[PDB]
């Protein structure tokens, strides 16, 4: 139902913009619209909402910097807001809502930082079962996705929080597999940084 | 900008368990909502209008409270009630959240599967290298980790990261990341990683020699 879009990184004194994309539901029949967001810490904050006849309700303490529009003809509504700073960096969420029921998107993780955008170098980690690895880093901002051949290997899998140190991300994935699947046949970790268009799958060999 | 305290911070059940988390605000609140969170995913209304169930919401969940003081509870706990609850209050604009409860759940300890990695070759091309040691699937949560190079501890360079508890075996683990130059990683041939958990009193290590 619903689905958020935006750029991965902004800036200080920038304005974001994001753009949620309703499908299955109309924005002009009912619920409010929200946004929602979680900063790193967990910390939650509803940051306003759009009524579906058009109207608007925000949290005082983003009145100024907020503005949620909307457009019936796509589906979809949006949230812009102003003068960001390295606080705004946080996971944001669009979702509905009617007191009794509410829906949530998958949510789009924001970073607002003057860092520099770097691809991450992923290196294989070789050594009944076995654990092989993949270590990513170098990388800025978030997030990057792991998976271990194409996803079909899920099960057996730990992909780590990122680490920050010195304005970059390191990362690492564990895969642990039957000894018979491993060296025998091939296990590869599919890697991606959205941020600088980066896509590297690592063959992890003995 | 009304503060919720939400209490424990931290808290773990066996499945079956009756289970009570508070949440106390600093100022009047007509009610309050609770939302669920697991690990990776987005937060969910659990309870709505403090006593309220939305459909598909098991009925071991029950909510009630007025004034300042608000509570959930989960009649039987069952290990898929693991997660986050927050509570949020909306008489006052901003409808501030609260800091959460994490409620975890607990298993039967299990000791970690250590393994170590040397560096790759595309790394060392590169004037890096860093070795990495995987603790998996371990239980409780608490667990540490020491580098050795050549019998001595090595603490610089080190970054270590912790996964939320598992969501099929209820089991957390720990990867931990020795980055040195590569000069320096050629200067020694023992690399150790020692863990320290409360399923043995001494160690496990594992090692190589470059
Ligand atoms: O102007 C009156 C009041 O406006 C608020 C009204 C209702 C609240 O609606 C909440 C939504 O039910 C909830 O939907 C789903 C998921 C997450 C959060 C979302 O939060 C909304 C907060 C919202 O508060 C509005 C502003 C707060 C007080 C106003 O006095």
């Amino acid at each position: 139902q619903l689905l958020e879009s935006g750029p991965d990184l902004v800036k200080p004194s920038q304005s974001l913009s994001l753009t949620c994309t309703v499908t299955g539901y109309s924005i002009t029949s009912g619920y409010n619209w929200h946004w929602i967001r979680q900063f790193p810490g967990n910390k939650l904050e509803w940051m306003g909402y759009i009524h579906y006849r058009g109207t608007t309700n925000y949290n005082t303490s983003l009145k100024s910097r907020i503005s949620i529009t909307r457009d019936s003809s796509k589906n979809q509504f949006f949230l812009q807001l102003n003068s960001v700073t390295t606080e705004d960096t946080a996971t944001y969420y669009c979702a509905c809502d009617d007191f009794y029921s509410d829906y949530w998107g998958q949510g789009t993780i924001v970073t607002v930082s003057s860092a520099k955008t770097t691809p991450p170098s992923v290196y294989p980690l070789a050594p009944s079962m076995v654990t092989l690895g993949c270590l990513v880093k170098g990388y800025f901002p978030e997030p990057v996705t792991v998976t271990w051949n194409s996803g079909s290997l899920s099960s057996g899998v730990h992909t780590f929080p990122a680490v920050l140190q010195s304005d970059l991300y390191t990362l690492s994935s564990s895969v642990t597999v039957p000894s018979s699947t491993w060296p025998s046949e091939t296990v590869t970790c599919n890697v991606a940084h959205p941020a600088s268009s980066t896509k590297v799958d690592k063959k992890i060999v003995p | 900008e009304l503060v919720m305290t939400q209490t424990p911070a931290i808290m773990s059940a066996s499945p079956g368990e009756k289970v009570t988390m508070t949440c106390s605000a600093s100022s009047s609140v007509s009610s309050v909502h609770w939302y669920q969170q697991k690990s990776g995913t987005s937060p969910k209304r659990w309870i709505y209008d403090t006593s309220k169930l939305p459909s598909g919401v098991p009925g071991r969940f029950s909510g009630s409270g007025s004034g300042t003081s608000y509570s959930l509870t989960i009649s039987s706990m069952e290990a898929e009630d693991a997660a986050t609850y927050y509570c949020q209050q909306w008489s006052s604009n901003p409808p501030t959240f609260g800091a959460g409860t994490k409620l975890e759940v607990k298993r039967a300890d299990a000791a970690p599967t250590v393994s170590i990695f040397p560096p790759s070759s595309e790394q060392l091309t590169s004037g890096g290298a860093s070795v990495v040691c995987f603790l998996n699937n371990f239980y409780p949560k608490d667990i540490n980790v020491k580098w050795k190079i050549d019998g001595s501890e090595r603490q610089n360079g080190v970054l270590n990261s912790w996964t939320d508890q598992d969501s099929k075996d209820s089991t957390y683990s720990m990867s931990s990341t020795l980055t040195l130059t590569k000069d320096e990683y050629e200067r020694h041939n023992s690399y150790t990683c020692e863990a320290t958990h409360k399923t043995s009193t001494s160690p496990i290590v594992k090692s190589f020699n470059r």
